[PDB]
């Protein structure tokens, strides 16, 4: 009900570890723009 | 090029209304006032927010109409209504009544308006003995917290033209502003939270974002 | 010293220090022009046949004796190049296999990832048959033995004889790579198109095999995770059928 | 692979494979000569003030949830530099800031480094305003808070809006730079002079602040230690001040 | 009472290890002279 | 960035980022033709001589003083180079030694490894007189003390000391190396030769003396191996002794 594509992350073999190290862990996530990108039609923003 | 700062920036909008007799009781309702800075308009103040250190001329057009008061008196015959609109630089001198010396200022520019008429309108330019405006200061005023005497622009005084015993009227001014040549310093993260009050950044604790149902969750495609 | 590689609408991440492993020297390619002229025009997809394709990944534990698949219909189900493989009565191809690990440093094993042509395999009854399920099941992998398998119609899968009745120490006579947890976690094998005939059917021939085997078993203490995932990432090559007009 | 670097008679180690933030693309400098030609003579210390102040190290542990310093008057007892900042009416200065973390590869964790211009902090009471005390304690860290925060002339520390109303994960950008357990310890910040006017008061004015939040906080596990060091080492880069004759 | 500069070391952040290794550990130091020491006045040493 | 190694009939594998000190800036040599022109004619094996000769490991564990060897005799029993101790009458030779250990990411200490030239000996009692068994057993090991031994004819092997009456920090004096677990586990030292005289007898003088010293002791924890093995490897280098027709 978006018609947009999407992103996943699956696990392919699991997480291996020595003896004596934390058990869990964190991934983080990073946006940017790249330089082609176009905005129009300059409006009021729905925040304040 | 719709992004660019000009284009962003540079757009005209209300940010006062008032209103002013010619006729009172209370003698402060027989005059308008108003501080120039853009911190109680709450759109243009998250633009502005955006960047530390700002540049620019102001524009300022001023749309007034007027009304006799509902009190008793008809038939009457009237002239058209002439109005006197005063800049006072900063470090100018105040009026406090509607009959004092400073409303003859000769350093204070001032317009002279009747109605019927187009529109006026004054063009005032970068006031300050330094080389920047800045929308956020960490620093005592010599003591307020965020408050430094750099970014004093003016004001502006409306006041009725008549003579002696003049008959009761009520007029409203609309104050219009636009800043025009301009430049930005240093960006900032926008503004995350409610606005509480006009001098200060003070705010209460905000969600970061809002909720969905899990970390996998995308909904059906169409 | 991370390079992001994207076929098509797909992007993986390798390292720059990878390994390539070309199975015999040669580079896949297309059968040139003229080797059946006159009514045996071919064509070629090249839209989203080349792209990454991305198997679920298995668990390597401490008794994993192996895994194979069989190639192609490890891909029948895969979106374009599974389409052309039921329109189209002829095809060949080459394939870029990436097998990569998720490992500490606290962990050791180590595992032989090979290519094997025609890998024609044996019934766990000497006077018997295979059955077509026992020899794959598409995109899941089958599983080696630890122990030598009894039953109808199944392939004799004791790891040691790799089911083909040959020593499994000396399978690095195919295209192969080693996977030492110590030194590497990943490997790239190219493979060409090897038959004997220029073109063929794709459904009832299993090109090569490609197989996973573990010399070392998986070792972890304290409280390190208990399993290892292996991931293995398909992009075909010079894909070619039979025209249609 | 190690470099050892000599201001005055400060000596530091550091690693040549360092990287280094220069903020807007500006190195420091000195206002040329005649931006106030006639009575406005500077003069410039270039004695003492070039030199490494190294502040006490803080301690990272499990529920931290962040620093930040005030600049200057960080430096307001440091040696000569602080002498300057009592006898001149006006000044200014840039500054080299290096931080480091010592740690083991069986620690884990990810930390933002951010110097960030005019950081003016809201209070904990939104018809209220803050405290000096409250907002810096010179060469000893403030600290940030994981709830919000209460009592009278308190800055609203709470670490998600970083007590200047916006969104945490948005401050880069500012001049940053993140120091992640698993790749690196160190990070390098230049900081130029940035004011609106070319010189100032030192002590009514806080030019700007450093920060040092958690991103992903400190894991350890069976007996290794259970806080990891941060330090602090600050140069300060062409300082000038009014003249005095 | 000496009149003579001083070193000292400080614990800036704490050591961190993994699961499985000693807990404590050591420094050392070395001592040597640059290219530019001198000597004058052979006199008898205070040892023998 | 593996290098191997063969002379003669032994091959041994090193690292190619080896660091070599060459003892005091002079490679061995033979002493060149007339210093003795008319009837001393020398003669040289260069047949099994010069080959790689492996002694026993030894074994560092958490209280280890350390160990040390008397050159030559720690090879008079090793094939060819112990056969002409006995044929010939005088001899001379330089030498190639290699120090290794065997160690993991989760141990620590720290080794010096140093050859010294002349290493007189004193004993435990201070009006006695030292054993020849007690200087030397071949090609086993002797062992420093920790605290001041006793016992008649012994070697004074206190640790500090060094058995030579001098302060045991002050070795690298002489040509030393350094075995940090942490940074490498491998020293490779090349000895001249060096006397008051150009040849010299083989048995009743000891030239000079390899001493291995830990100066952090061996620690780890939980489940790692108790011990480290250490490995010493020496080649003879330009033996010539006298002509026998």
């Amino acid at each position: 009900y978006t018609s947009a594509g999407n992103v996943t992350c699956w696990y392919q073999t699991g997480i291996v570890v020595p003896a004596g190290t934390p058990t869990s862990c964190s991934i983080m996530c990073f946006v940017s723009a790249c330089n082609d990108f176009s905005v129009r039609l300059l409006k009021d923003t729905p925040f304040i | 090029s719709e992004s660019s700062i000009e284009n962003f920036l540079c757009r005209s909008a209300c940010v006062y209304m008032g209103e002013y007799h010619t006729t009172n009781t209370d003698t402060s309702k027989l005059f308008a006032s108003w501080t120039i800075n853009a911190r109680r308009m709450v759109q243009m103040r998250r633009k502005l927010e955006l960047f530390t250190y700002v540049r620019f001329d102001m524009e300022v057009t001023f749309v007034i109409t007027s009304k006799q008061d509902q009190g008793t008196q008809l038939g009457q015959d009237m002239p058209p209504l002439t109005h006197q609109i005063m800049y006072i630089p900063p470090g100018g001198p105040i009026p406090k009544s509607v009959t004092d010396y400073t409303w003859q200022t000769s350093t204070n520019p001032s317009i002279f308006w009747t109605e019927g008429n187009a529109p006026p309108r004054m063009s005032i330019p970068f006031i300050s003995i330094g080389n920047a405006y800045s929308n956020f200061y960490d620093g005592w005023s010599h003591g307020v917290y965020g408050y430094n005497t750099l970014n004093h622009m003016g004001q502006i005084y409306v006041r009725h033209v008549n003579g002696s015993s003049p008959l009761p009227m009520t007029s409203t001014v609309r104050m219009y502003f636009k800043p025009k040549h301009v430049k930005v310093w240093v960006p900032r993260p926008p503004r995350l939270c409610q606005y509480k009050n006009a001098s200060t950044v003070n705010f209460t604790p905000t969600n970061i974002t809002e909720k969905r149902q899990s970390i996998n969750y995308i909904p059906e495609t169409v | 010293r991370v390079r992001s590689i994207t076929l098509g609408n797909s992007t993986i991440t390798t390292q720059e220090s990878a390994n390539v492993v070309v199975a015999y020297g040669r580079w896949p390619e297309y059968l040139k022009d003229n080797e059946a002229t006159a009514e045996d025009q071919p064509t070629q997809p090249d839209v989203a046949t080349c792209r990454f394709y991305t198997l679920e990944s298995v668990t390597w534990e401490r008794d994993s004796p192996g895994w194979w698949w069989k190639f192609p219909d490890a891909l029948k189900d895969m979106g374009l190049f599974g389409q052309n493989m039921y329109y189209h009565y002829l095809g060949r191809a080459g394939y870029t296999i990436h097998v990569q690990c998720n490992a500490s440093k606290f962990h050791q094993g180590c595992l032989m990832v090979v290519c094997v042509p025609e890998a024609e395999m044996g019934c766990s009854q000497v006077d018997g048959t295979v059955n077509e399920h026992s020899l794959s099941e598409g995109e899941t992998a089958k599983k080696f033995a630890s122990t030598s398998t009894n039953g109808t119609n199944t392939v004799q899968s004791i790891v040691t004889n790799a089911g083909m009745g040959v020593g499994v120490g000396n399978l690095t006579i195919f295209p192969h790579q080693w996977i030492n947890l110590r030194t590497n976690n990943c490997a790239t094998i190219v493979m060409p198109y090897i038959n004997n005939v220029p073109m063929d059917n794709m459904f009832r021939h299993h090109n090569f095999t490609l197989m996973i085997i573990p010399f070392v078993p998986l070792d972890y203490s304290s409280d390190s995770s208990t399993y290892v995932p292996i991931t293995v990432t398909v992009a075909p090559m010079c894909a070619e059928y039979n025209g249609l007009r």
